[PDB]
RNA sequence: AUCGAAUCGCCACCUACAAGACUGGAGCUUGCUCCCUCGAAGGCGCCAAGUAUAUUCAUGAUCACAAGACA
RNA sequence: UUAGGGAUAUGUGGCGUCAAAACUUAUGGGCUCAUUCUCGAUACGUAAAGGGUGUUGGUGGCCACCGGCCCCGAAAAUGGAUGACGCU
């Protein structure tokens, strides 16, 4: 109500600026669960396979042989985690389950992860992996 | 020579001191840091930033969680850092880390300066490393 | 217009352990391969190409169909279609390519921050234009808005 | 589907943005209708979300002839002893596209659900797609790398309006409007690219010169 | 108000349109020659608002969902 | 050809989606267009004579004959099947 003065000086002031992305930094690559390993007459759910983004031969896959990979979800209670006591800021319903690369799969650059113990559970189908950078040989 | 002798190692020539490293894991991700040394016992490296350049100090860290790049260089610091520095008994610094901070991280960059390409060196230190879109990390040269 | 196929004509590889080398057209066996030389280079001694795998270029070396490897290498020479393709921009791309592939942590580094330094210069040397000539949404906005403001307030 | 006033309430509480989720447009214009089909349903499974564009401009290979009679022998199937119940015939190209994707998916299964509600198809551009960023297409199905130049193909919304879709002429209409509207504003926005070009060219001077040499070096003089 | 949660690129320079037997512009020798935009990159973003001896980072103690967060 | 379990490699059969595998491989060669059951496409397993300048080659003298794919010849009873979609 005849402030269009406030307006008037925004455009003035209106300089080149960019959004510029200064954040915390992922150290991961992104990776999606495509199933587990099956034939005509079953799978079998011991190994799963993992489509990784820009990885699309086995020369590039077997640079991942024995990475470190994780699937992130979460549950419906706060319950333990690591560090709970010594940073009690980590405490959520935020949950991980951890595996490891095995070999390459076919032509095209999926692989083959084993998880810790346990099979990944079939609600993961067509969701998020990560995929770290560790451990490293270079 | 012996297995047994602390001066036994098996570190890949990659990490050598002097060398730059990405760190890829901790509190520290993603930023670079430079090697100093190897822990005897087959141990771990230690790195320092130096702190006034990114905000690394001393710190332990398994030659597994880093990436050791070609770009090197040339150190010729006191190097007095022991096994017992990083050991405690069963903001706040004690004021003899907080000193061997110092002694290191000025010889550090005193090391940095007078090497060629030293104005280029510290960008390079002072830089992030991250992961973006459209990026493969399994095609590249270090 | 479209480079034709014909003895002499210079050719770029496009996929295999020859990918993108120049080498030149000596003799045609059919519909489907060619015979390919090129004496300055170390792997392009003389071997048949599938024509799915070349590109042709613009520069024809006149010669005869099977000549000698003395024959073709002077007039090469005269030609100088080597020095005439080294300084096209398809050339450039090509060696950028190979300098991009080899590549260490350091020189990307460097590479960010010059396209960072071009950047800034840029949007400040656009700034100080639009300030004469408002391009800008916001300064034609202002533009619009400063009449009216001229009124009343 | 309206949101209710739950959520409403609920979104004003937390006090957030306006969030959207990763979406991939396709323009659909002059692909082979199989093989986008074949492309699209892989990566639903893989969990994208996708819409796509231009329904009415797929292609199909033959003679409309030959695929208006492919169409009409299934127009023919039907439950005889109740056909309110029996194979339900769409006709515009987008419910056609659907159903070619729907196809070849495990339907029955919740996954295979999931994954079909997840694909949105129209005919044209719609005003609240056209905004939304640049469009994408599928170099692995389409006609000029598919199809040899000398056969005939089909256009499927030529196809569809003779079997029983009646909106072409209105299909039409609204794209000649958008077409109209998106070259005037292309056209208005030349200064602006134009002051842009000018300036990335004329900064090379007031860089260092380090830099100018790396930029060469890697080909982005 | 429950609510802690999975997701980890942004743009008022992409977010207009057509062709692939053919496609910057000229010739006449219609497949060669000559001209110059050289015909194989949307723009930014990745730690000093910018290429320059400026500057706090630790004890969160050697991995653990990024203890951060929607540039 | 078979005790209860891991890893590696194979057989028959496969590698557009359903559905693991050439994210539709090759920097291999030929051939083929089929309009109301319909080109064709996993053996065992559920169409003939005769015609065709449709197209591709072969023998002997622009001709006569012999081939390869495709097209007529080819007509039943609820709506429906290369397994489905589709593929040129
Ligand atoms: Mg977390
Ligand atoms: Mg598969
Ligand atoms: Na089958």
């Amino acid at each position: 109500h005849s402030q269009r003065s406030k307006k008037l000086h925004q455009l003035s002031a209106k300089t080149s600026r960019v959004n510029r992305n200064r954040k915390a930094p992922r150290l991961y690559m992104k990776g999606t669960l495509a199933g587990y390993t099956r034939g005509l007459h079953g799978q079998t759910k011991q190994t799963a396979l993992v489509r990784v983004e820009n990885v699309n031969t086995r020369e590039d896959a077997t640079w991942y042989v024995g990475k470190r990979v994780c699937y992130v979800y979460h549950g419906k209670k706060v319950k333990r985690c690591v560090r709970w006591s010594k940073a009690p800021a980590r405490r959520s319903t935020t949950r991980a389950l951890w595996g490891r690369v095995t070999r390459p799969h076919g032509n095209a650059g999926m692989m083959r992860v084993k998880f810790n113990g346990a099979s990944v559970p079939a609600s993961a189908i067509g969701r998020r992996i990560r995929v770290y950078l560790y451990p490293s040989q270079i | 020579v012996s297995r047994k002798s602390p001066e036994y190692t098996t570190l890949r020539k990659s990490c050598a001191p002097g060398a730059i490293a990405i760190i890829l894991a901790g509190r520290f991700r993603g930023r670079r840091a430079v090697i100093l040394k190897q822990l005897p016992h087959n141990g771990p490296l230690v790195v320092s930033g130096p702190m006034k350049y990114n905000g690394v100090p001393i710190r332990r860290i398994d030659s597994r969680y880093v990436i050791a790049t070609s770009t090197t260089v040339d150190i010729s610091s006191v190097d007095t850092a022991p096994i017992t520095a990083e050991v405690f008994q069963r903001t706040l610094v004690s004021d003899a880390r907080a000193q061997l901070q110092k002694k290191i991280d000025a010889a550090l960059i005193a090391a940095i300066k007078k090497d060629a390409q030293g104005k280029e060196k510290a960008g390079y230190l002072r830089s992030v490393f991250t992961v973006k879109p459209g990026d493969a990390p399994h095609r590249w040269n270090w | 217009k479209s480079h034709y196929i014909c003895a002499g004509r210079l050719v770029r590889i496009l996929r295999g352990p020859r990918q993108d080398r120049v080498g030149v057209i000596v003799d045609i066996v059919d519909a489907n391969r060619v015979l390919v030389e090129n004496p300055e280079d170390a792997k392009m001694w003389r071997h048949v190409q599938n024509l799915k795998n070349v590109e042709p270029l613009k520069y024809c070396v006149s010669v005869s169909r099977n000549c000698s490897a003395k024959a073709l290498k002077d007039a090469l020479a005269s030609s100088k279609a080597l020095e005439k393709y080294a300084k096209t921009r398809t050339a450039a791309r090509v060696e950028a390519k190979k300098a991009c592939a080899v590549s260490t942590d350091f020189e990307r580094y460097q590479l960010r921050v010059a396209r960072r330094s071009r950047a800034h210069w840029a949007r400040k040397v656009f700034d100080e234009k639009d300030a004469k000539t408002p391009v800008s949404w916001h300064k034609v906005a202002l533009k619009k808005m400063l009449k009216k403001a001229a009124k009343m307030d | 589907a309206f949101p209710s006033r739950k959520d409403a309430f609920r979104a004003q509480r937390k006090g957030a943005k306006k969030h959207r989720p990763e979406i991939i447009v396709i323009d659909l214009k002059d692909h082979v209708l199989g093989r986008a089909a074949a492309v699209v349903a892989k990566q639903l499974l893989l969990g994208k979300k996708i819409t796509v564009v231009r329904c009415e401009q797929l292609n199909i290979a033959g003679t409309e002839i030959r695929n208006k009679i492919k169409y009409l022998q299934y127009l023919r199937k039907r439950k005889l002893t109740n056909p309110t119940k029996g194979p339900f015939h769409h006709r515009a190209p987008s419910d056609v596209f659907v159903r070619t994707v729907r196809s070849m998916l495990p339907r029955y299964t919740k996954r295979g659900m999931k994954a079909l509600n997840s694909l949105v198809a129209y005919e044209g551009i719609p005003p609240n797609v056209v905004r939304t960023g640049g469009r994408v297409v599928i170099p692995r199905a389409q006609r000029h790398v598919c199809y040899r130049s000398e056969r005939p193909y089909t256009v499927l919304g030529n196809m569809c309006k003779h079997v029983g879709w009646k909106y072409s002429d209105v299909v039409a209409n609204l794209e000649k409007a958008r077409v109209e509207k998106a070259s005037r504003h292309h056209e208005k926005q030349a200064k602006l690219r134009d002051a842009w070009k000018s300036a990335r060219k004329e900064a090379l001077a007031k860089m260092p010169k380090h830099n100018v040499e790396v930029l060469k070096k890697f080909g982005y003089a």
